[PDB]
């Protein structure tokens, strides 16, 4: 599971996220749209352009909720209960979405931090990441 | 498999400018780092004893040197990959018996690896094209049984 | 895909006793009731709401009749998977946005449902030769975008 | 999560599995080994013929140990401590594999059961295949 390093290290890299939580959000579900155009399918409802107000908005509420999990790490399940019903019994979202996200959200901290995004660095992320995944995925089994 | 013009120049354009030695064995150390069960493949390579260990192992840094040079040959040919890549699809599958799910797992290391040596350049949209090109290559070594 | 005639043999000889129909209806309510998310794509077909309401569900029974039926078309021609099954790739690729990982999933289901029909038959080989199949379905769907 | 219902199809279709837990295990592990050849590669010091002592003594200690799993399915981690730290740290399996077994176990008790494996007890055995599937995997997150 996670150790104390992991998570030290995961809280160093988060405190940036949370300075721009929109913009790292957004680039995110932009990656995810981009390279994964079958994901878009999900959000008919929202303009799906470059820097829309839809996707922004929708952007930090999910660093949002990442950063909620940050600090309830050892009480994942319970922190993310009603967004686990969400994703399973209201969106229906395929398992195999969680993971790209997830990828994606790499590909931005990759970007951002450049060379301190070290393979320990994303060893932790790819834990936690996998971690949230797995619980927003817990109703389906 | 059907490459726009655009792609393949995202393609080329990047490589030209990729260190292989660097990011190759910044691909592969990843690779056993993050996902260990993959060290099971690298038993004559010594100590992998840890995460510091592997970035220090010197065949591990060759090896994905190589890895990464095979890379290029698909850059180098993207309409002839799938040819490209039948001996080292045969040797993956009936030789090593590696999983193809892990050649997906690399291809997405390496996409990690060029975003942060990269950050201007790769694009959502350069993304794309190197997505599509490392799952090509992927499925081109799968072909070794399926 | 290079099919022996032993294989061959086993996949026709089964699914001449196969009651396409009802191994259909199963297999399909079985992916719904396994694989929740998988009711995303079918909200037009009414109540799914429990395991019982889904194997009551009479569209879900039709249209598991109308997949067997497709997989039948790859059984009576096995050389030509790919090519069978261009129309339904573009189908479920650039229509419908099914991700691939689903088409496997379907797959090993009716490994299993063909397991609990036809307990004699369905040897370690006869398995072996029907999962080449599913898979080659599978792989054939796939196409549909990459 | 697994329901008490779950659990009670689970246990009506293991206590026939556990009057035969060799024949059941070496059944599974060969239509694995048949069906996906690659896995053969780890169990290099086993004779693979079918029926070899070797087979059906550790098709036994397999299903033994998902026989364990079903007594203390609430305290699956900790009672499968050992077993994961060797998949994991020993041997070096491959988690697809994982789900290649738990595949082939459903095989064989789809054979064994024929009209008795309905949906929900296959979702109850799914649901449990990859609960003990996670543990043994966990050492590797
Ligand atoms: C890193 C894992 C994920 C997290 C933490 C997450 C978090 C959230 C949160 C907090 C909301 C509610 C926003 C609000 O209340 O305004 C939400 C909504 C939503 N999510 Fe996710 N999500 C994740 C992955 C996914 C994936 C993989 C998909 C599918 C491609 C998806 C599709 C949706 C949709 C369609 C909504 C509805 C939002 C709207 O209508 O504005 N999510 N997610
Ligand atoms: C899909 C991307 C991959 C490519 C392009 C690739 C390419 C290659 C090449 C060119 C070689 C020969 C190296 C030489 O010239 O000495 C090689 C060897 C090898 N590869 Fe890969 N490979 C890939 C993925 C993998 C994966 C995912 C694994 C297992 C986790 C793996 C395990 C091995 C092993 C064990 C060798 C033998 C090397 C030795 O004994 O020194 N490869 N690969
Ligand atoms: C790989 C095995 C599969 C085969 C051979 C297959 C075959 C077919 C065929 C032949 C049709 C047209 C039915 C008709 O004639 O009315 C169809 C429709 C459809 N399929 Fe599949 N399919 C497969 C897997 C899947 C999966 C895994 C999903 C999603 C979880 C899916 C979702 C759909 C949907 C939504 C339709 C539209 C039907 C309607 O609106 O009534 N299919 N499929
Ligand atoms: C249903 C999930 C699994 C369970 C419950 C399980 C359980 C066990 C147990 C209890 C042992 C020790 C037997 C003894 O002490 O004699 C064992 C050994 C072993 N397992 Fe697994 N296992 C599972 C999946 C796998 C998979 C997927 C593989 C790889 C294809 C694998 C490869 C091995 C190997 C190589 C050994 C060494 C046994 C020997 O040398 O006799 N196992 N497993």
């Amino acid at each position: 599971m996670l150790t104390e390093d992991d998570k030290q290290l995961i809280q160093h890299v988060w405190e940036k996220v949370l300075e721009h939580q929109e913009d790292f959000g957004a680039e995110a579900l932009e990656r995810m749209f981009i390279v994964y155009p079958s994901t878009k399918t999900y959000f008919p409802h929202f303009d799906l352009h470059h820097d829309s107000e839809q996707i922004r908005h929708h952007g930090k509420k999910v660093v949002g909720a990442l950063g909620d999990a940050v600090k309830h790490i050892d009480n994942l399940s319970a922190t993310l209960s009603e967004l686990s019903n969400l994703h399973a019994y209201n969106l229906r979202v395929d398992p195999v979405n969680f993971k790209l996200l997830s990828h994606c959200f790499q590909v931005v901290l990759g970007a951002h931090l450049g060379r301190e995004y070290t393979p320990q660095v994303q060893v932790a992320y790819d834990k936690f990441l996998a971690a949230v995944s797995a619980v927003l995925a817990e109703k389906y089994r | 498999v059907h490459w726009t013009s655009e792609e393949k120049q995202y393609i080329t354009s990047l490589w030209a400018k990729v260190n292989v030695g660097e990011v190759g064995g910044e691909a592969l150390a990843r690779l056993l780092i993050v996902y260990p069960w993959t060290q099971r493949f690298f038993a004559s390579f010594g100590n992998l004893s840890s995460a510091n260990a592997i970035l220090h192992n010197a065949k591990v840094l060759a090896h994905g040197q190589k890895v990464l040079t095979s890379f290029g040959e698909a850059v180098k040919n993207l309409d002839n990959i799938k040819k490209t890549f039948a001996q080292l699809s045969e040797l993956h599958c009936e030789k090593l018996h590696v999983d193809p799910e892990n050649f997906k797992l690399l291809g997405n290391i390496l996409i990690i690896v060029l975003a942060t040596h990269f950050p201007k350049e790769f694009t959502p949209a350069s993304q794309a094209a190197w997505t599509k090109l490392v799952n090509a290559v992927a499925h081109a070594l799968a072909l070794g049984y399926h």
